[PDB]
RNA sequence: GGUACGGCGGCCAUAGCGGGGGGGCCACACCCGGUCUCAUUUCGAACCCGGAAGUUAAGCCCCCCAGCGAUCCCGGUUGUACUGCCCUCCGAGAGGGGGCGGGAAGCCGGGGACGCCGCCGGCCA
RNA sequence: CUCAGGCGGGUCAGGAAUCCGCCGUAGAGUGCAAGGGCAAAAGCCGGCCUGACUGGACCCGUAACAGAGGCGGGUCCAGCCCCGAAAGGGUGGCCUAGCGAACCCCUGUGCCUCCCCGGUGGGGGCCAGGGAUGACAGAAAAGCUACCCUGGGGAUAACAGAGUCGUCUCGGGCGAGAGCCCAUAUCGACCCCGAGGCUUGCUACCUCGCUGUCGGCUCUUCCCAUCCUGGCCCUGCAGCAGGGGCCAAGGGUGGGGGUGUUCACCCAUUAAAGGGGAACGUGAGCUGGGUUUAGACCGUCGUGAGACAGGUCGGAUGCUAUCUACCGGGGGUGUUGGCCGCCUGAGGGGAAGGUGCCCCUAGUACGAGAGGAACAGGGUGCCGCGGCCUCUGGUCUACCGG
RNA sequence: CACAGGUCCCAGCUAGCCCGAAAGGGUUUGUACUGGGGCCGACGCCUGCCCAGUGCCGGUAUGUGAAGCCCGGGUACAACCGGGUGAAGCACCGGUAAACGGCGGGGGUAACUAUAACCCUCUUAAGGUAGCGAAAUUCCUUGUCGGUUAAAUGCCGACCUGCAUGAAUGGCGUAACGAGGUCCCCGCUGUCCCCGGCCGGGGCCCGGCGAAACCUCUGCCUGGCGCGCAUGCCAGGGACC
RNA sequence: CCGACACAGGUGCCCCUGGGUGAGAAGCCUAAGGCGUGUCGGGGGAAACCCGGCCGAGGGAACUCGGCAAACUGGCCCCG
RNA sequence: CAGUUCGCUCCCGUGACCCCGGGCUAGGGGUGAAAGGCCAAUCGAGGCCGGAGAUAGCUGGUUCCCGCCGAAUCAUCCCGCAGGAUGGCCUCCCCGGAGGUAGGCGGUGGGGUAGAGCACUGAUUGGAGGUGCAGGGGGCGAAAGCCCCCGGCCUCCUGUCAAACUCCGAACCCACCGCCGCCGUAGAUGGGGGGAGUAGGGUGGCGGUGUAAGCCGUCCACCGAGAGGGGAACAACCCAGACCGGGGUUAAGGCCCCAAAGUGCCGGCUAAGUGUUACUCCAAAGGGUGUCCCGGGCCUUAGACAGGUCGAGGUCCGGGGCCCCGAAAAUGGACGGGGCUCAAGC
RNA sequence: AGGGAAACCGACAUGCCCGCAGCCGGGCUUAUGCCCGGUGAGGGGCGGGGUGCGAAAGCGCCCGGAGUCACGGCCGCGAG
RNA sequence: AUAGGAGGGUGCGGCCCGAAAGGAAUGAGCCUCCCCGAAGGAAACCGCGGCGACGCGGGAGUACGAGGGGAGGGGACCGG
């Protein structure tokens, strides 16, 4: 029978979190700042259900190319299509 | 009953999740200890299998009576301690087939087996050094009841292999 | 510059749990009393207001351990289990094997580990 | 503020009423399925409130890559607000389900508009919310066809073919046990490994611009897992007979009753009255009893037309042999010139033979007895084959007679 | 199928039934011993219960019920809204089964063991009466028993357990009748054991007239490959025309 | 004449039928009338086989789905 | 003879009988002793002409040559499933001007599969210890109660598991950055426009399902849409990708004859015509003092076994290679054939 | 001269930045060619403007002049 | 009239035809000799290695080699 793509449509794991990480995360991944042309892994954090890109997006690198509120602009390549995502800064991390 | 060739390889997934598993038929083999399971005992006879095999319950029970029937007959219950180290997980189905036929063919639970690795021990057979050729005799009999080739080896209370060195004096 | 002093943090168990010894210049506490501020779906137990008669008994601070938990290094199991590409290699079949490239988990033995580190201030000098 | 559960202690009070202390990483709870997240909370108990709001942007998903009406979600700007000391939070439910185009209609709210102008009643238009299409990207909708018709499909069933052998038939390994003892004279549990394609099934690979079905008759041929006939081994084989097994396919394996039957059952004989393959051999060989059209009756089901892998009566079988095939009959060439005659036999075909009974051995061997063989030697029947018309019978459209 | 016979329904004439667009018309130069419309189907004995369901007929107090008409609102007039009157038809009541069709189930049953037969009671209208029954109806089925045969999935008689018989879509019986289906007996016979002779017409040869169906080209086999059953392909065998 | 035909069908069996046997307008033979044009001829132990016909010892349905086909009886008088 | 006939046999033959001439009933109509029968060889709705060249997603056909590039049968939607639209993949033309990334090395991130394991959730044999636990049943006692067991629940040991388990966890895959390599100013990545075809796929490896065949996806290698050289023929297997005329060397593989190339060389094995099979085709469990070997053993050269006397090696065990039995089918026959035994087998 | 359902309102003849071809100047290069610096039509991007929704912000469409006619060809729809 | 394949493809050999359009007496097939030759490429014999099949160094990159040229003899075929 096949199934449509939902938001946690097989996400049992990718969006798991390790028994001995429960609870909030610190607080550097939440104020952490970054400049236009940086490029940043996105890597989701499950408990803060804010500003959460699709998790068919979990993993990549992207580059920011502007704000919004209190989300970075990030944009992907998915095959040959520029995609434009709003992202919380908790979920993303510095390359290198 | 049908051929335990149909059972007999691996190639199939394991299938031993009761909880959603819907009819799974209860076990027909309950007993898995015999003799004087603390009796010390020299030498232990230990039955492995040549081949990833699936062995069924039927097979374990067969082995189980006749191996404990000769071993009661020939040692004493006070001399042996025979074991059985695998218990039957796996649950086998069948096709449930005016008749369709293939149409939602999912088969339905008809009976269990226990799956084993390459080189892997069904049974042992604790005994001292008077009773080895009999402990010797019980598990070519059991072996005789399996779907694979099987062997078997002599290992002393430490583990280390000693057959040829037993069986050649 | 010292200090078995405190406040705000970083990594978030190699830092936890459980034990042993040591301390009261200042500082942190226990604690004396509830008119005023505040509160009990009763209780000044907590929270809050007012202080020093006593105490270092313990929170806290200094030092130590390897019982549990966690986790880093080395040696054995072992280049074992498993696996990417090629194959006119074997096997009745299941499946295996050769060449080049990767490579565990668990267990055993010997070490490590009873946390590092940043900004500021108090007291003394 | 901290749960579920547990431990020790308490008047009624016990397993469970209501309490007190300790342990307790969530083993509780969330409005609801599952997954994930939540412990000075997102859980529990309280205070206030309505942001479950108005005017709009950009972006992700349904729908990766890679197009989308509708729908859901995320990040924001402004307005008016809620909570809070403040930071900060609020565009419904901790995240993922609980729903839906065009046309038409109802409601709110302000504006535009109705054919030469102006007023009134009424109509039309823009924006927002609502009434549903579950076949859920949105026709309003019951059946028979056996009187059927058309276009196609081997993209798709029934018979047959092909693959497989679950099932079917037939073997093997081990040996618990039954056999006075004795596992293997015979049977052989519980288990396990195989062979054939002779039952049924599964698949849908060839055949729907057509390959005529079951059964019977006629005829040909092949396999052995052998029923009898030939020769042997073990025996719980005294003889006569039995049980198990081996080599062996030259020959035989027949006649009848009911039934369309194959099959199965039964009768009298027999040495036996074996199982199968050949397009379930054989309809350009036959028959047409069964099956499967068109007529009709009964039972049951349906309001009905009708239906029934339920009975029952009737219901057509086309042929001038093109090639090859086998059966017999002829004309040539070649075989180092032609012709007449008699031979040889490389090869092919055969069953040219098969099988009962009777007399003696012999009422002997064997055996307590009953009962009862064999080697050898003679006779003859039946089935099959190849010939003949002296004898017997048919015919004798020559012939003679009534 | 029809048929004579049985029985039911409509109709007193400008009727009942029917053709048609209408005008007019058929039954009708007719008149209930008649015209029209269904079902069964000579003849003999008979045809039981049920009106809840569908249909038909009569009543219709009462509810609903279209247009038209009336009243009030609205419109300088209408469109429009509310109410009153309200036929037929439905709702409602009754008759009607030789109208369509139905005629089960348990609680039970006891006395002898089965049997249960009379017999009492509830779900909805009633619970299959007289007859017939393994039947053109019976699944199990080749039911069981008896006769017929040496042998009987047949036929005849009986039993009742009627999957799923039945009274006018009639039940049962029936003399005579039948190119209807079905079983048995005497006799007869080449149907058969088991086939053999003979007659005439074809077949065959010779002299004439003289086509058509059909036709990719061609045309030997065994085991294989292949769209899985090949004269043509592969390896072999054989073969003068 | 119709059926495409010098078609074994249909139309038209629409009107009539000497002698013998015989109940008979039956079957058979024959007179009148007609024909040899229901139109290709010839050959032959010259077969097998097919279609029409006759017979067949002993048995008498053993055949077959089923006595299909053929055979048995057969007219008249008397009894019954 | 005949688009319904002929022969024998059979039925009615004074009646509801058979036939003839003149008339009437005409197509959703007539007529019908009811068979959907008959109505001019036509009847479940006649014939003729017209609408009409009706329509169909269904079947068939579509005509000259060479040259260049060259697919697809997979995603969403449709009363959609033999049919269409939007995309993906092909081709042709044009604008733009400085980059791009199929492969690789190193780095920064993501993952939870194979394997493994019990630290959670659910399963799992036995033993030991602790708990009166609504267990439960007995001894014990008028009754309240104790003492026994068995069971339930915890810790440990022992022996086992998981597609809907995970304290761990690869190979490997993906995103981005630097570089090597390659492509690109003879114009790539990219953008615009015109024209399509494609919506049945098959073989092969992997995954779920099924007794199996098979069905359903996935990988893009080969046929489809592909020549040549081989596997005996063979779609798919091996070499190999091909303009035309010549010369040479090699690939797959092959060398006893068919048939080009060795009756080639050394060491060993097989006695079964086993085999003469890379894969498309290939028989098993179980057994063999049959042979050739390896490794462990106990006795062990006047002493070990076979039968207290001889007087040289025995007696076991676990394995490896080849072979043997287990092994029955239908037209006569299949290592491709002949045939092959220190080989022409392995 | 576009925006809007309608009433109706009603825009850059270049303010600025990158920049290919071409042009100019310089260096290497035998030459071609390469590199560097300016100007750069066409191209891209800002800024500003008209109208529709709005309280406004902000967005959609549009604005710094290329269209029109003809011959021939491919394709889509309807007619057989 | 002893021979097997969808009737054809590659190469040549018998028998036959062969004026014109094709070459050719301004020389055809043919015979002899000389030169250069791409990729490729031997052997006689000498020495050595290997149990052996055989190989290594020299001979030698030699003879030969697709093709590209020249000279001599003969005198009518070659292509088709």
């Amino acid at each position: 029978v096949q199934k449509a793509h939902s938001f946690r449509r097989k996400t049992r794991k990718k969006l798991s979190k390790h028994p001995r990480r429960r609870g909030l995360p610190p607080l550097t991944r939440f104020l952490q700042e970054f400049e236009v042309g940086q490029r940043v892994h996105i890597v989701i954090e499950p408990s803060y259900h804010k500003g959460m890109p699709d998790p068919r997006f979990h993993g990549r690198t992207g580059t920011v190319v502007g704000k919004r509120g209190e989300a970075y602009i990030v944009e992907i390549k998915d095959g040959s299509k520029v995609k434009t995502l709003f992202i919380h800064p908790v979920h993303l991390r510095p390359q290198k | 009953l049908r051929p335990a060739k149909i059972d007999r390889y691996v190639d199939k997934p394991a299938y031993t999740r009761r909880e959603y598993i819907r009819g799974a038929p209860g076990p027909k083999i309950t007993i898995f200890d015999m003799g004087n399971p603390a009796g010390d005992f020299e030498f232990e006879v230990s039955l492995h299998t040549a081949e990833p095999v699936q062995i069924r319950q039927n097979a374990l029970e067969a082995a189980r009576q006749q191996v404990n029937r000769y071993l009661q007959k020939n040692v004493g219950r006070s001399n042996y301690h025979f074991k059985i180290r695998v218990y039957p997980f796996q649950v086998l189905r069948e096709n449930p087939m005016y008749g369709n036929g293939m149409r939602r063919p999912f088969g339905k639970p008809i009976g269990l087996a226990a799956r084993l690795k390459k080189d892997q021990k069904i049974l042992s057979i604790r005994v001292n050094r008077q009773h080895l050729k009999f402990a010797i005799e019980g598990a070519r009999r059991a072996a005789m009841k399996f779907p694979c080739k099987c062997y078997y080896r002599i290992y002393d209370k430490e583990g280390n292999d000693v057959t040829t060195k037993i069986l050649s004096q």
